[PDB]
């Protein structure tokens, strides 16, 4: 249900991330487990502490993720296909956790964004990534 | 919070309910309805099928063992949170299980309860145990850190 | 997506339904207003009593909007294109209230189908419920 | 539950806060990314452009009135259910509104304080603010 007005803000938005996708995905990360603690039952074991390289890590994988949706925002569900069987029938993760991370993104964008998360862009990209959690979750059942 | 009436309208139809048979019911279709619930029994076998799920033997074993916390539980309906704290901390701390699951989980047991009482199961009665399915998902996710 | 045998079990579920529709829409709705009273205002004028001919008038309508869906499972968006456009810019019924109406949904069928709420059929019926709430969500922004 | 190290920097971040600025920002906000929740607020007048929504006087001079529980539970920690005796009996039995917009409203103010604070919202303060709004939502929705 993406309106050419949204695909122009997610654009425009993104591309001012740009060399800094990596550094936004470790803080939006570390902004869910610690306002969402529930999520950390996901990743057991794992070092969740702040300004540690195995968040970092995972944070610079999501935001890759998330540059190439933008890139394929027509075509998304093709090239979030190896993400989506993975999410599905290997980590299983609960759709309402999906909630939870889109929500710290924005957060995140917004605080590192101040000229550009104008409420359209803001409206903009909340329908972006509900797009995203539905496509990664359209194949769980 | 439930009144007496509630308190005793729950009581009464589980007084009916056979755990070991309904507990393996409930934990089968929560891993046949939503699928994504089958990532902590890989060692349980094949849960491929719908079929294999209500067929393995060992998901009826902790259905029966799940079914019967909550039934000790239902005894304990102002403390829910106290009677299930050791195990919302062994879920959390050591199966690192998700507290959205145990919403899932009162969704199908409402939905057993009511395929197998029928109109047994009048909407006064759902209303009632939907606080009951609530606060134990609650209770069970009150020690999560 | 739904299934060929989720549509088989939706089609075979519904069909022993049949003239009881407009009856298991009223319960379902009574279920709902009952289970979740945050749900009632929506209908703030509606009398929400037993036996009120405004929720078995309402019930009807839900029922038969149901079974237009059946019917037209592979072009459902189609079929439910009017009622997408009444919920989204008329109603603006929040899409948290449809997963409440779902699961009042589900548990008539399972207390008036013994022999057919099977656990494949119960998959089917809640992918086949999320799929209409999808539909009439799908307008909103 | 919220730590005393919790609540002082909660605290100290809306001491800065104007409530009448970010109370109209964040209930404009609101109704441009959640159209469907402008069906209690038809009387505002032009919902139509988002330039319309935040420039809307009603919205603004509403805003301050919305954030008021969240200023009100900011000095009640905990307890809320006794706090929220009044306001919800407005919004149900008056106006009948979906407590659930309630709980859009409180991620809206997140997003708010977050792009008008920046870097100043940690992500622990932040995690603050959530049990902030997750507990007044629930205590909003515990009289309907
Ligand atoms: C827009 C939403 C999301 C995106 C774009 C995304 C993206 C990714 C990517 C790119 C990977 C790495 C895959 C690989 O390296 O093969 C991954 C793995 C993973 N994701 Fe997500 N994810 C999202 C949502 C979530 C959420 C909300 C959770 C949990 C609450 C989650 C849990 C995991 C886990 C546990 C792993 C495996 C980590 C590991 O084994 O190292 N995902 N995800
Ligand atoms: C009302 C809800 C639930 C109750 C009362 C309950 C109760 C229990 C009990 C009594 C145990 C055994 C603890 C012991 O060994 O002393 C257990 C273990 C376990 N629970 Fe639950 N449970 C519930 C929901 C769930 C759900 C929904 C899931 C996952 C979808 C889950 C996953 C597990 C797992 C994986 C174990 C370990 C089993 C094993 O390794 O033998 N629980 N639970
Ligand atoms: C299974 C999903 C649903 C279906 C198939 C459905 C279908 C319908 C239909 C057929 C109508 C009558 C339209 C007309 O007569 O012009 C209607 C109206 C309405 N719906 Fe829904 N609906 C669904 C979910 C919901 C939910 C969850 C709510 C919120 C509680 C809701 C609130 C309303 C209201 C308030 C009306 C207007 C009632 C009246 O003015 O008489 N709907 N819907
Ligand atoms: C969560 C905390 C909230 C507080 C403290 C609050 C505060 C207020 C106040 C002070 C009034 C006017 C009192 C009066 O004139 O009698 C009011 C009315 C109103 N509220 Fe709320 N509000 C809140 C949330 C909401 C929500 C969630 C909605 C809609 C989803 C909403 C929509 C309205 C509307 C439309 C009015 C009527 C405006 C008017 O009559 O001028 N409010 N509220």
């Amino acid at each position: 249900v993406l309106s050419p007005a949204d695909k122009t803000n997610v654009k425009a938005a993104w591309g001012k991330v740009g060399a800094h996708a990596g550094e936004y995905g470790a803080e939006a990360l570390e902004r869910m487990f610690l306002s969402f603690p529930t999520t950390k039952t996901y990743f057991p074991h794992f070092d969740l502490s702040h300004g540690s390289a195995q968040v970092k890590g995972h944070g610079k994988k999501v935001a890759d993720a998330l540059t190439n949706a933008v890139a394929h925002v027509d075509d998304m569900p093709n090239a979030l296909s190896a993400l989506s069987d993975l999410h599905a029938h290997k980590l299983r993760v609960d759709p309402v956790n999906f909630k939870l991370l889109s929500h710290c993104l924005l957060v995140t964008l917004a605080a590192h964004l101040p000229a550009e998360f104008t409420p359209a862009v803001h409206a903009s990209l909340d329908k972006f990534l509900a797009s995203v959690s539905t496509v990664l979750t359209s194949k769980y059942r | 919070h439930l009144t007496p009436a509630e308190k005793s309208a729950v009581t009464a139809l589980w007084g009916k309910v056979n755990v070991d048979e309904v507990g393996g019911e409930a934990l089968g279709r929560l891993l046949v309805v939503y699928p994504w619930t089958q990532r902590f029994f890989e060692s349980f076998g094949d849960l491929s099928t719908p079929d294999a799920v209500m067929g393995n033997p060992k998901v009826k074993a902790h259905g029966k063992k799940v079914l019967g916390a909550f039934s000790d539980g239902l005894a304990h309906l102002d403390n829910l949170k106290g009677t299930f704290a050791t195990l919302s901390e062994l879920h959390c701390d050591k199966l690192h299980v998700d507290p959205e699951n145990f919403r899932l989980l009162g969704n199908v047991l409402v939905c057993v309860l009511a395929h197998h009482f029928g109109k047994e199961f009048t909407p006064p009665v759902q209303a009632a145990y939907q606080k009951v399915v609530a606060g134990v998902a609650n209770a069970l996710a009150h020690k999560y850190h």
